[PDB]
RNA sequence: GUAACGGGGCUAAACCAUGCACCGAAGCUGCGGCAGCGACGCGCGUUGUUGGGUAGGGGAGCGUUCUGUAAGCCUG
């Protein structure tokens, strides 16, 4: 006998709604990684992507502990010759607050074609206003 | 006799060659090898030697 | 008795020695001799 | 007696061919034997746990 | 139906009427054969927990033939030590049919 | 070019004390095969135990050309 596996068209999916206002963010990245994952289900299969989609809503209220919010320094180089900018936790949020939350993710997802496929599930918002009211996505309330 | 019982809980790569020997001397191969001797007090000098390997059972 | 059938008896018969043929037989690369040296040179070699 | 030696060596080199394989790899005769030194290690170093809870 | 029972080290999942490769046993071609040592069983929506060695349950088998696995080829080499060995094996394998299960 | 945690991130997911679980290798156990040495007996059993290896020593084989078996045998 084999050990079943799961097929690309045999996925049951399903959507929920993650509000992140006053929630630490490591932690939350964390569950989030499990959920796009699908190693909380009981047909994980670790070629094939079956995670939820999952919303977050307010994502410009992350509540970051200690003094991370001042020394947190973000770093990305563009390329060229002395080309390294950064950016503070502080002005992060006021520029582009979902990034915050996008890359802390990726960065526990895994790497390769299906890493990316598993990031492009998850949507986040600055708001707290969604139109995918159309996809009936249960909210996880926690 | 009382017939006292050793096994052997670590290996012996990299070990002292009066200790690779002294478990030859009383009868332990491998580990986890059980084996049966007499309570001589000519035995409790080799097992007391290589206590730090050998776990005992009275 | 026919000149199929006889056969000489075992030890009185044997392979000799065949150098360098592959790796398998154990006499490989270097034949027996060692690594390079006057030894290893062929007819060099130290006398009586 | 002088040994014709083809008919043997064409059958070694045909022997070891190994096809599906890209490149020069499957056409000459530049054949690796890693194809082979990894099997005994994947025969071992199966993940086939099924640790999916606990 | 279907339950499990463990021969030759293996634990094994069987259906009534199903075959499976087992390890090579000692019985003729067409002998029967009886697996009592079973872990649990279920009929659907009753699922029979086992303590180790349930008491009753048996599985009915009838050994259909005996053989020879694939062949592997062994392969161990060693880079720049003038070392090379080579190998090959096949498994010997007797297949069964499963004739009742009975609790 | 961040670059003196591998990374994300961690106010404990860090350090100290005690406690019960668990993952974890080609280690060890369960199940099948093969081979060397010893013991005991009558060529054959039943047991002990060993089987990573360079230089190197020992044993046993496959295969190619040619002489006899062969004016025999296979082959339009």
């Amino acid at each position: 006998m084999k050990t079943f596996t799961a097929k690309p068209e045999t996925v049951k999916r399903d959507w929920y709604v993650v509000d992140a206002t006053g929630k630490t963010l490591g932690r939350l990245a964390t569950e989030l990684a499990r959920r796009l994952r699908g190693k909380h289900k009981a047909e994980y299969t670790p070629h094939v992507d079956t995670g939820d989609y999952i919303i977050v809503l307010n994502a410009d209220k992350v509540a970051v502990t200690g003094n991370k919010r001042t020394d947190k320094v973000y770093y990305h180089h563009t390329g060229h010759i002395g080309g390294i900018k950064q950016a503070t936790f502080e002005e992060m949020i006021a520029r582009r607050p979902e990034r915050v939350i996008e890359i802390a993710v990726k960065g526990m997802l895994p790497k390769g074609p299906l890493g990316r496929a598993m990031f492009r599930k998850l949507k986040v918002y600055a708001g707290n206003e969604h139109n995918h009211a159309a996809q009936q996505p249960q909210v996880l309330d926690i | 006799a009382k017939t006292i019982k050793i096994t052997q809980t670590r290996s012996a790569i990299g070990r002292l060659p009066k200790h690779k020997a002294t478990l030859l001397g009383l009868g332990l191969r491998r580990i986890g090898h059980t084996v049966e001797r007499e309570d001589t007090p000519a035995i409790r000098g080799m097992i007391n030697a290589v206590s730090f390997m050998v776990k005992v059972e009275e | 008795m026919r000149l199929n059938t006889l056969s000489p008896a075992e030890g009185s018969k044997k392979a000799g020695k065949r150098l360098g043929r592959g790796i398998g037989s154990g006499l490989g690369k270097t034949g027996g001799r060692g690594h390079k040296g006057q030894k290893s040179r062929s007819g060099g070699g130290v006398r009586r | 007696a002088r040994v014709k030696r083809g008919v043997i060596a064409r059958a070694r080199h045909k022997k070891i061919l190994k096809q599906a394989k890209g490149y020069y790899g499957a056409r000459s005769r530049v054949y690796r034997v890693a194809f082979q030194a990894v099997i005994k290690a994947g025969q071992y170093a199966y993940r086939d746990r099924r640790q999916r809870k606990r | 139906m279907y339950a499990v029972f463990q021969s030759g080290g293996k634990q094994h999942r069987v259906s009534e009427g199903q075959t499976v490769r087992l390890e090579k046993l000692d019985i003729a071609t067409g002998e029967t054969v009886e697996f009592a040592e079973v872990l649990m069983i279920a009929n659907g929506e009753e699922v029979k927990i086992g303590v180790p060695f349930v008491d009753g349950g048996v599985i009915k088998a009838e050994v259909v033939a005996h053989g020879r696995g694939e062949k592997v080829k062994i392969v161990k080499f060693r880079r720049r030590k003038h070392y090379r060995k080579q190998q090959g094996h096949r498994q010997w394998f007797t297949d069964v049919k499963i004739t009742g299960i009975s609790a």
